[PDB]
This record gives C-alpha cells, sequence and structure tokens, in this order.
C-alpha cells in the first residue's frame, strides 16, 4: 500500500525499488504577450527516478520539443512520465528490474499502473512521505545536464556521490533529503553553506562537495539551522 | 396468458412476479399466478417472513415449457419445477382457476414498465449468465457472486457476467495507455461489442438483467456490474447515437421504478456523478439526469 514512516527501513531493504518524482518533468515560464494577455513557454524538465538503497539515479530528461503540439499538458506530463518510467524498467536486465515503484504524488498512481500492466509484480505505490526532490534541480550540475540538452536523453548519477563507503544508505538517504529540504527552503543560503569554503571542493566525478566526516555533521547541523531559520521567518516564530 | 400453479404455499412468505409483490400466509389457500403476459420474460421471486435472508427467485418465459412452484421442506424453499404431461398441467391450472385460488397479474393496459425494463432481456442469454442446461429456467439469488467476484468460491453457483476492468490488458492497448485509459471506446466499441457481446442489444439485456437482480434480490455483484457497464458507456468519447438515445431509456424507466428507499444501497454515488456531469457523455442522457435530479438530488 502506501508508504510512510512506519515502515521506513523498507526503503533500505534488499528488495530493488525506485522513487519516481514528477514534478520537474512539465516546467513553464509564465510571461505577458504584447497584446497583455498571458503564455506560457516550456523550458527542459526531468523525471527523477532514484534507487534508494545504491544512489542510482535515472534522470530522463524532458526536452520541449516533446510537448510540441500537444494539448492538456499537465496531464500528459504524467503519462508521459509513466511510459518514460515503463520504457526503463523494459530496458533493465530482469534482476536488476525493481519489485516497488513509490510515486511520489498520487496523480502518478494510475497512469504508471496502467503502463506496467504487463508487469502485475511490480508493486506501484504512494507515498505518505513528503520528500523534497523538486529540489533535484537545485543541484547545479544536474541543472546544467537538464538545460544544456537538445534532445531528450537519459543521464545515470549516483546522487550519493562516494558516501556508501562510510555510511549506510539510511544515513545516505537522510543526508540527502535534509539537503534536498534545504535547497528547496533557501536555495541560496543552502548553496552558500555548501560552497562558502574554497578548500573543499567538488570532485570531477561528484554532485557533492568532499567533505570529511567530521565536516559533513557540521554541514548537516548547518542545513537543519537553515532550515529552523526559515520555519521562525515563515510563520513569524 | 400463462400461468404458474404452486402445489401449496406451506410457509409465510412474500412473492414477487416481476416488479409487484404481495403476502401469502403460512397454510394459505393459495395456487399461484395467473394472467402472466405472454411476449416477455418474467421473474418470480421469494423473501421468507421468518427469514428474510435469501432472496431467491427464478427468471422463465411461459413459452417455453409449463412450470409450477413446490415448497421442499428439506431444502428450505420454493423450487420451479417443469411438467412434462401437458394435459395434466392444463387439468390442474383449471381446477385452481375455477376455485379462484390464483392471484392475476396485475398489469394496467396503459403499462409498459415490464416492456420498458426487459426490451432487450432474452431467456437464452440469461441461461448463459446463470449456467443449469437442464432446466429451461434460471435459478438467483441474493448472495450468488460473479465470475469477476470470484477472481478478486463455488464455479457452478456463479453469475457469469462479462468481465468488465478498466485497468487490465483487455481494456487497454499497449502504446494506447493514455488514450484507451481516459476515452473507453476501444474497450466498448472493439473488445466489447464487436469482439464480445456482437451487438449493442446483448449488451443491453445483460445491463438490464444485472439492474433487475440487483433490485429484486440485492444481489450486490449484479449492482457492480450495472454500474460498471454504464460507466463503460458513459466514459467512451465515440458511442453510436441509437445506443445514447437507447441507454438513456433504459435508465430512465430503471431510476423510475427503483424504489425510494433502496436508493441509498442500489446507486453508486460516484458513477452517476462521473456519468451525469464529467463524463464524455455528461449531455446525452437528458432523460435520466432529470430523473435523477428530481427523485434522488441528495446523491448528487
Ligand atoms: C412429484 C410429481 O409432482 C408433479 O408432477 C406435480 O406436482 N405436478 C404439478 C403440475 C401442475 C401443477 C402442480 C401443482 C403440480
Amino acid at each position: 500500500g502506501a508508504m510512510n514512516s512506519s515502515n521506513y527501513a523498507e526503503l533500505f531493504n534488499n528488495d530493488i525499488k525506485l522513487f519516481v518524482d514528477d514534478t520537474n518533468v512539465y516546467r513553464v515560464t509564465v510571461h505577458k504577450t504584447f497584446e497583455g494577455n498571458v503564455a506560457t513557454k516550456a523550458i527542459n524538465g526531468c523525471i527523477f527516478t532514484l534507487n534508494p538503497k545504491t544512489g542510482h539515479l535515472f534522470l530522463k530528461i524532458i526536452h520541449t520539443s516533446v510537448w510540441a503540439g500537444q494539448k492538456r499538458l499537465s496531464q500528459l506530463a504524467k503519462w508521459k512520465t509513466a511510459e518514460e518510467v515503463s520504457a526503463l524498467v523494459r530496458s533493465l536486465p530482469k534482476e536488476e528490474q525493481p519489485k516497488q515503484i513509490i510515486v511520489t504524488r498520487k496523480a502518478m498512481l494510475d497512469p504508471l499502473e496502467v503502463h506496467m500492466l504487463d508487469f502485475p509484480n511490480i508493486a506501484i505505490r504512494p507515498t505518505e512521505l513528503r520528500l523534497p526532490f523538486s529540489a533535484a534541480m537545485s543541484i547545479d550540475k544536474l541543472s546544467d545536464v537538464v538545460m544544456k540538452a537538445t534532445e531528450p536523453q537519459m543521464v545515470l548519477f549516483n546522487i550519493y556521490d562516494d558516501w556508501l563507503d562510510r555510511i549506510s544508505s539510511y544515513t545516505a538517504f537522510s543526508r540527502l533529503t535534509l539537503l534536498l529540504r534545504a535547497l528547496k527552503t533557501n536555495e541560496e543560503s543552502a548553496k552558500m553553506i555548501l560552497l562558502s569554503d574554497p578548500t573543499i571542493t567538488i570532485k570531477s566525478y561528484h554532485l557533492w562537495p568532499s567533505f570529511t566526516d567530521e565536516q559533513w555533521i557540521t554541514i548537516e547541523s548547518q542545513m537543519r539551522d537553515l532550515i529552523l531559520t526559515e520555519y521562525g521567518r515563515k510563520y513569524n516564530v | 396468458m400463462n400461468t404458474v400453479p404452486f402445489t401449496s404455499a406451506p410457509i409465510e412468505v412474500t412473492i414477487g412476479i416481476d416488479q409487484y409483490s404481495f403476502n401469502v400466509k403460512e397454510n394459505q389457500p393459495f395456487h399461484g399466478i395467473k394472467d402472466i403476459p405472454i411476449g416477455h420474460v418474467h421473474v418470480i421471486h421469494f423473501q421468507h417472513a421468518d427469514n428474510s435472508s435469501m432472496r431467491y427467485g427464478y427468471w422463465f418465459d411461459c413459452r417455453m415449457g409449463n412450470f409450477y412452484i413446490q415448497y421442499d421442506p428439506k431444502d428450505g424453499l420454493y423450487k420451479m419445477m417443469e411438467e412434462r404431461d401437458g394435459a395434466k398441467f392444463e387439468n390442474i391450472v383449471h381446477n385452481f382457476k375455477e376455485r379462484q385460488m390464483m392471484v392475476s397479474y396485475p398489469k394496467i393496459d396503459e403499462d409498459d414498465t415490464w416492456y420498458n425494463l426487459t426490451e432487450f432481456v432474452q431467456m437464452d442469454k440469461i441461461r448463459k449468465i446463470v449456467r443449469k442446461d437442464e432446466n429451461q429456467f434460471s435459478y438467483v439469488d441474493s448472495s450468488m457472486t460473479t465470475v469477476q467476484e470470484n477472481e478478486l468460491s463455488d464455479p457452478a453457483h456463479s453469475l457469469n457476467y462479462t468481465v468488465i476492468n478498466f485497468k487490465s490488458r483487455e481494456a487497454i492497448r499497449p502504446g494506447h495507455e493514455m488514450e484507451d485509459f481516459l476515452d473507453k471506446s476501444y474497450y466498448l466499441n472493439t473488445v466489447m461489442l464487436q469482439g464480445i457481446f456482437k451487438n449493442s442489444s446483448n449488451y443491453f439485456g445483460e445491463l438490464q438483467f444485472a439492474f433487475l437482480n440487483a433490485m429484486f434480490f440485492g444481489n450486490y455483484g449484479s449492482s457492480l456490474q450495472w454500474h460498471a457497464m454504464i460507466e463503460l458507456i458513459c466514459s467512451s468519447a465515440t458511442v453510436p447515437k441509437h445506443m445514447l438515445d437507447k441507454l438513456d431509456e433504459i435508465l430512465y424507466y430503471q431510476i423510475k421504478t427503483l424504489p425510494e428507499q433502496y436508493s441509498d444501497i442500489l446507486l453508486n454515488e460516484r458513477v452517476w456523478n462521473i456519468c451525469l456531469y464529467s463524463s464524455f457523455q455528461k449531455n446525452s442522457l437528458h432523460n435520466t439526469e432529470k430523473i435523477m435530479e428530481n427523485k434522488y438530488p441528495e446523491l448528487l
């Protein structure tokens, strides 16, 4: 069924599973026309499909050409997401196929279920977790690949860099969600925290800086302070 | 006009005949129902006074044989039987008619209600939904499950309605996932009408039979089937105009006949609101929308 805090360790067991977040698939800027009406202009998007145990991120770049001449784009975007996730599953060897796909938004349930009818043994589930995966486009290297794309493209990343050499996937996922929540809540402040120190860099093959264990504790504390600070600003607390 | 003779009425029982009903007392001198209109299927149904559990009954057509009801004290119910000896049958019916031991089917001349509810219902199709080949009539009861219910348990005692499932490979062509899920026309026209039912008359017959089993027996699986067959049409962008107009008539008479006090258990709010106000056919069922809004505005 649905996935929440009671069955949270389930994310890190040995049953292959993927989170699918469609929040960045269909992206627009809204602007006034010469006649004073309003129009949208689509910009490139992406599907965020993540294995929370391994950190493997299947980033399908959604080029704006896929919307050309199409109607009801916000509805189409859900079905396009389901089509692409289904195509990904079919492209994987059987022993790499997920046993569960967890969608971050309940509106993805029917599109994905319908596209996956050929896979009756893959459970399609919602979650009661509020996951900050919309902030994926605040990760500079992911944003760059999405905005530079001139055609549909799939790019594979490990969103945990090399952290699993030193920490469990439970801890890695917790770190990831803290970082993304901070980037979602105050992107400039979060990026300042992550990059303020010039002596700590991002390896060419990584997404995040090369913090030592003790530095990660400091960073994590600064991110929690940011989130709490923004909560106080928001609610006048 | 034909007749269904009762050996006797040893237990107090409410008897239905089509949309009519009457009470018989324990051991009352009742010997059946006369003046049954030739040309339609009929249903004779029972609810015991001392045990309202199991409504049950028999669909039949007097053109297919001579049928009589006898109470079975072992199985505890009124059973329909066929009498092969026609002269015997005529002699027994004549005696009970002469002694005025029978109720008369009370059809008003103005009244097309039963025709309107059974226009497309034929005994031959009933006997394929209800499988008991040795009898020319068909037993149904409150508790019988459908083939679809038994997939989601005795298969011999099931209602073999056509399985409709909107999230099934049958309903969704590979490569047409969004199209087929949002517009059921493929599933209605190619799979169901051209493929399974062969024509709209057979589709409407099953829909009408499902409604009648829902209403007369409180059969839950039948109510599910009726709603599914409605929703399949309403959720299709492309439906022949004659089908939409006929569906409006079919539903109008069904809603007209439904007992008001059973509307909470016989009508699915989600399906009706979707069909009348959101679906492709929201503006195609003018008669049904008008009666629904005037009779059951709470549901909407
Ligand atoms: C046990 C054999 O019994 C019968 O054959 C029988 O009851 N026939 C019948 C025919 C018409 C009317 C009624 C009331 C009975």
